[PDB]
């Protein structure tokens, strides 16, 4: 129901966007729109410790450390290509004219 | 290359804006000019299309959605920025419950 | 002329993993998963006639 | 290890895919809470209390039908109400996974010749109540002609060079018309004197001579070397 | 962007009118009511954003590189199809000289 | 009627209870479905007229290609149908046999002229609006959907004044002047 | 021509156009026969040969 | 155009010439301006920018 | 107007044909009417064809053939002015005579 | 109380499912490349070869007087199982009694014979289907069309009567 889909709408985003999570993994191409029926599951190891078993994929990815460094680096350079010549650039050119 | 030396197809580098004229930044060359000119040309082409439609308007035009859509005092269109799947004014029982 | 053909063979069996799915040597350790995805729409088998 | 995955169904009915950052092939568990060969299990909490039913991973390096399924076959004939005759139930590794593809309303007849694998089969078929272990040589089907009748599919993972004759006998006896036939061929086990495509062509020719029309074959190449799976339907009257 | 004038876009037909919604000047009630969670939830929101923008930039990069791939083999395949067509239209003429 | 088995389908091949040969492929039904023609004999009353134009163009092409009676009458018929709107252009004379067509005479009707003038949203709503009596050509109100609106006379298709539809489009653009009733 | 009235005119023109067309046009496509059913085209041919 | 000449006599000497910017926008010297001495009016293919350098190739 | 009444060949269905415009095919011993159509021209006679599934009406001039729920299936270009319809049910022939002095048989299966 | 824009109801030949043209109200399949193949090599086939013959190979071998088994052994310098499918044999039997020599030279004890299970007797589609199925055969032929099909698909060698003994085309180890 929607009361569960609004809970797990985030790790479904990560399973949809797996190919961005890790620069060395490179999944094979499917789209994977969210299925109508699914079920969240936890892997039972038979006889990661108890300190680091979580309740989302998202919490595992956030509790990881060098992945957050990679996401911050890649986001910042995506940002500084996206902001490259648009409007702070344009007014720095106009005020470079108006200075002298 | 077939009958061309590697010392024949060398790379002629390009020049910069003058040091005196440096506040008008980036002396632009022909690739930058065609990036300028073809963008102005496509924006003029869609502006010419919209002026053609405004001339050929036919003011006895009747679509049924002009019972919901409405036009402001300047003549332009009012687009309700929230939705049009939700109602803008929430009634008094709704405001009772939200408050 | 030997190390040329040493390397245009290493390119060659790297391109071969793009057409076929080359037998790597079996399961390495514990089975982790498919590691690249399971596609349930695609069926890569030879139908008969 | 302890990660969270989402279970989603496959194209085949009865088998599921477990998506995470590396997705698994998964089936339901007919005997929950115990692993048949030490494979890792996944435990959803299906919503009266919410019951913890659980799912079991199908390792394709240890299972030829899993290798065929995730290499991608068009039509398995193993489905959630079926009666399957598994020939060469080596122990219950793939037979457990076939059993809970088949479900509680269907039957899996697991035929095995060797006795210590037979003991493993009976100690598994107690807690999977739809596996009928039959310890008998599969080359003489008139022996267990009294115990089985009219299966819907015939899986065959025997390792014998008279494979197609064994399959022809059991299919003529117990498989119904347009029933399914799945063959696992191991080329170096059939005969090492020829090449693998020659022996695959010869065994497929033998199948269509015993009027199992072959639909499909798959080489299952990153998992086994020089194996194959041939799917066919037992046409019984006019392959044409 | 394209800035289409007021004197045109108030005289456009009913199908072609431009839906341009005005900004909100007033701090409205639902905007000042609605609640945003903080701390762990704001870093979850930031993380989902960072994943989704790296995914979108990766996909855009991959599709532009695929465009550059198939444009170049399109050019070389135009060379090959013209070559084969020329040999075709000479072999046909040679066939009709022989017959 | 029961999706005949194979020996039946072989034994009775010409049996068809819906599509017959004299129906001509149900084109009466099909173009009257396209242009929302109200009563059943309008297609065939237009078809008599297309038959008369095509008969005359046949007999008039059978004359020698140079003689002025042929040339004059083909040009008179061609200008007549173009000014009636049945033809789209008077360029070639094979339009008198190829492109005169009951669907052309139907596209020249009044609800279809309404729809192509954007005065309604569809041909069914144009039929509803002029059955409801909103549409006049010139000064006088037109009430039947079969009216044929020639090339000069489609500059005068308007709504009537005091119509609620004229009121609502003027007040959509909030140009409604209640002085002159609308 | 400039004096040949109707049916002789149409068939004279059709004859001339077929004769000029047969040089360069394909033999399979210049002479298309009318779609006549089998039991009445065979009947037409049998009576015409009689 | 500001300074490639020093006076209206020089621009009068060079009226009607073809100039171009560095961006390939062609153009032509139209008339010597009056009020500043070495300035002139030129008409180009389309709107040149302030960051450009006009050019008169001569031998 | 005056209603021309026709039954089916078994007793199951009834088909009435008003002289002004009103045709109706009904189950007369259930209460089930399965076609009712007001063809605004002066209809004369009507018959079923081979079932309750198709019925032929002799309208102002042209004879029409409607299906079970009343949709028009055919407009007979011949049968110029029918007044009397009939059906030969072993031979599948709709027979027609009227104000022309002509008797026409229309094979209903092939058409 | 009545509706506007009233129409008669007539049968809708675009949408009515009761009539013949309107009677017709995923899983992709990319066949995997054969594991027998390298890029274009077919590294898997090794002697004794299995050589699928067709009818004009038989007729050209009789018209040139090359024996079947000895000509194949001379061409490949290996051993051979020449194979006649049932459609090739049916094509030879259909060719008439002007080819009785070819028929009783194809009925030979040394020439083994497959049994194709498909309707009709079209040898070129039978040979092409069972050769791109399996990539373990040699196709011996002399049809221009069949030779062009077979030399377009990869990893399938091709024997043909040319001159006064057999020639072999896409086999890379003949000497
Ligand atoms: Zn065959």
């Amino acid at each position: 129901d929607d009361n569960m889909r609004r809970e797990v709408q985030r790790d479904l985003l990560l399973i949809k966007h797996r190919a961005a999570l890790d620069p060395k993994r490179h999944y094979k191409k499917q789209r994977w729109e969210v299925p109508e029926r699914f079920a969240i599951g936890t892997i039972i190891e038979d006889k990661m410790n108890r300190k680091e078993r979580k309740s989302t994929i998202l919490e595992t990815l956030m509790g990881d450390e060098a992945s957050n460094k990679y996401f911050k680096r890649k986001y910042n350079e995506i940002q500084e290509k996206s902001t490259s010549g648009r409007k702070a650039h344009y007014k720095k050119m106009k005020e470079m004219r108006k200075k002298r | 290359a077939k009958l061309v030396h590697d010392v024949q197809k060398k790379q002629h580098r390009e020049r910069s804006q003058l040091t005196s004229r440096s506040r008008y930044g980036f002396l632009e060359k022909h690739k930058d000019y065609v990036k300028r000119a073809q963008d102005f040309h496509r924006k003029q082409s869609t502006l010419k299309v919209l002026r053609e439609k405004a001339k050929e308007r036919n003011p006895d035009e009747y679509y049924h959605a002009m019972h919901s859509r409405k036009t402001d005092a300047k003549g332009l269109l009012i687009s309700s920025r929230h939705g049009d799947e939700e109602d803008e004014s929430l009634s008094m029982d709704q405001v009772k419950l939200l408050k | 002329s030997r190390v040329k053909k040493r390397k245009k063979y290493q390119k060659a069996q790297k391109k071969l993993k793009s057409v076929r799915a080359v037998y790597s040597g079996g399961q390495s350790g514990v089975y982790e998963g498919e590691k690249t995805g399971i596609k349930k729409g695609l069926t890569r088998s030879v139908k008969f006639k | 290890g302890g990660a969270k995955v989402v279970i989603e169904p496959h194209r085949h009915a009865g088998v599921y895919i477990a998506r995470g950052k590396e997705d698994l092939l998964v089936t339901k568990n007919m005997a929950p809470g115990e692993s048949v060969y030490g494979e890792k299990r996944i435990s959803v909490e299906e919503p009266v209390p919410p019951t913890k039913v659980e799912y079991r991973v199908w390792n394709p390096f240890r299972s030829k039908l899993a290798a065929g399924i995730m290499g991608g076959l068009d039509e398995l004939f193993i489905a959630p109400g079926k009666k399957v005759l598994y020939l060469g139930a080596a122990s219950g590794t793939s037979v457990s996974h076939v059993s809970d593809v088949v479900g509680p309303e269907g039957v899996v007849y697991a035929v095995e010749f060797s006795h210590r694998p037979g003991r493993e089969l009976i100690s598994m078929a107690k807690k999977r109540p739809n596996i009928i272990p039959i310890i008998e040589d599969a080359r003489h089907p008139q022996k267990y002609r009294m115990l089985i009748g009219m299966v819907d599919c015939v899986f065959a993972d025997v390792a014998q060079p008279d494979q197609a004759r064994i399959i022809a006998l059991n299919s003529h006896m117990f498989l119904k018309d347009q029933g399914g036939v799945v063959i696992s061929i191991k080329a170096n086990c059939i005969d090492s004197t020829v090449d693998a495509e020659t022996v695959f062509a010869r065994e497929v020719q033998k199948l269509r001579e015993e009027r199992i029309k072959p639909l499909e074959q798959l080489t299952l190449e990153p998992y086994e070397r020089d194996h194959c799976i041939v799917v066919g339907r037992y046409m019984r009257s006019g392959l044409k | 962007g394209l800035k289409v004038p007021k004197a045109v876009q108030k005289e456009l037909p009913f199908k072609s009118q431009i839906h341009q919604m005005k900004p909100q000047k007033k701090k409205t009630y639902m905007a000042k009511r609605a609640v945003v969670l903080g701390g762990d939830e704001k870093k979850a929101r930031s993380f989902i954003q960072k994943v989704l923008t790296i995914s979108k930039a990766k996909d855009s990069k991959r599709k532009e590189q695929k465009a550059s791939q198939r444009k170049e083999r399109l050019k070389k395949l135009a060379k090959m199809e013209e070559e084969k067509s020329q040999r075709d239209k000479e072999k046909k003429k040679e066939y009709f000289a022989q017959n | 009627v029961r999706k005949l088995k194979h020996h039946e389908q072989k034994l009775l091949k010409k049996v068809d209870f819906l599509e017959w040969k004299q129906d001509q492929g149900h084109r009466d039904t099909q173009v009257m479905r396209t242009y929302h023609i109200q009563n059943r004999e309008d297609y065939h009353k237009y078809n008599r007229i297309c038959g008369d134009i095509r008969r005359l163009a046949n007999k008039l092409s059978l004359l020698p290609p140079t003689d002025p009676f042929r040339r004059k009458h083909e040009q008179l018929l061609l200008d007549k149908l173009y000014a009636m709107g049945v033809l789209t252009t008077k360029s070639k004379i094979s339009d008198l046999e190829n492109k005169v067509t009951v669907s052309a005479i139907c596209r020249r009707r009044l609800p279809v002229i309404m729809h192509r003038l954007k005065m309604a949203e569809t041909i069914q709503d144009a039929v509803k609006f002029i059955e409801q009596g909103h549409v006049r050509v010139g000064p006088n109100l037109i009430n039947d959907p079969a009216y044929l609106v020639t090339r000069n006379m489609e500059d005068y298709v308007t709504w009537v004044d005091n119509s609620k539809i004229k009121k609502t489009l003027l007040r959509y653009r909030n140009q409604i002047d209640d002085f002159d009733f609308s | 021509d400039d004096q040949v009235i109707g049916k002789a005119r149409s068939r004279t023109l059709e004859m001339r156009l077929n004769r000029l067309s047969r040089v360069n046009g394909h033999q399979d496509k210049i002479n298309k026969l009318e779609k006549v059913p089998m039991h009445i085209r065979r009947g037409m041919i049998d009576k015409h040969v009689k | 155009i500001k300074d490639m000449f020093s006076s209206a006599m020089e621009v009068a000497r060079f009226e009607g010439a073809q100039i171009k910017t560095v961006s390939g926008i062609r153009g032509e010297i139209k008339r010597a301006l009056s009020k500043p001495e070495g300035h002139y009016r030129a008409a180009f293919e389309d709107k040149i920018l302030m960051s450009d350098i006009v050019i008169l190739r001569s031998w | 107007g005056p209603y021309h009444i026709k039954y089916a060949k078994n007793g199951t269905h009834l088909l009435i044909t008003g002289r002004k415009g009103h045709v109706a095919s009904m189950d007369w011993r259930k209460g089930q009417l399965r076609a009712e159509l007001f063809l605004n021209e002066t209809c004369h006679s009507a018959t079923y064809l081979q079932n309750e599934q198709y019925f032929a009406v002799a309208q102002k001039k042209y004879t029409f053939i409607y299906d079970h729920e009343g949709t028009e299936l055919h407009r007979l270009k011949q049968h110029i002015e029918a007044r009397h319809l009939d059906f030969l049910p072993y031979h599948y022939l709709l027979v027609t005579a009227g104000e022309t002095g002509w008797l026409k048989y229309h094979d209903v299966s092939t058409g | 109380t009545r509706k506007f824009g009233l129409v008669k109801r007539t049968l809708n030949t675009k949408k009515d499912q009761r009539l013949k043209k309107n009677q017709e109200n995923l899983t992709r399949n990319i066949p995997q490349v054969s594991s027998a193949l390298f890029f274009q090599y077919n590294q898997a086939i090794k002697p004794p070869y299995q050589v699928l013959i067709d009818t004009n190979f038989i007729n050209f071998s009789i018209q040139k007087k090359v024996d079947i088994v000895r000509g194949m052994m001379d061409c490949l310098l290996a051993k051979c199982n020449p194979l006649i499918t049932d459609c090739v044999m049916a094509e030879l039997e259909k060719l008439g009694p002007k080819y009785r020599i070819a028929l009783k030279l194809a009925r030979d004890p040394r020439i083994k014979r497959l049994s194709c299970s498909h309707k009709g007797t079209y040898a070129d589609d039978c040979l092409v289907h069972r050769v791109l199925q399996h990539k373990c055969y040699i196709v011996a032929t002399n049809d221009a069309g069949l030779k062009q099909r077979i030399r377009k698909i990869p990893g399938i060698p091709l024997m043909s009567v040319g001159g006064h003994a057999y020639v072999i085309e896409k086999l890379p180890d003949v000497f």
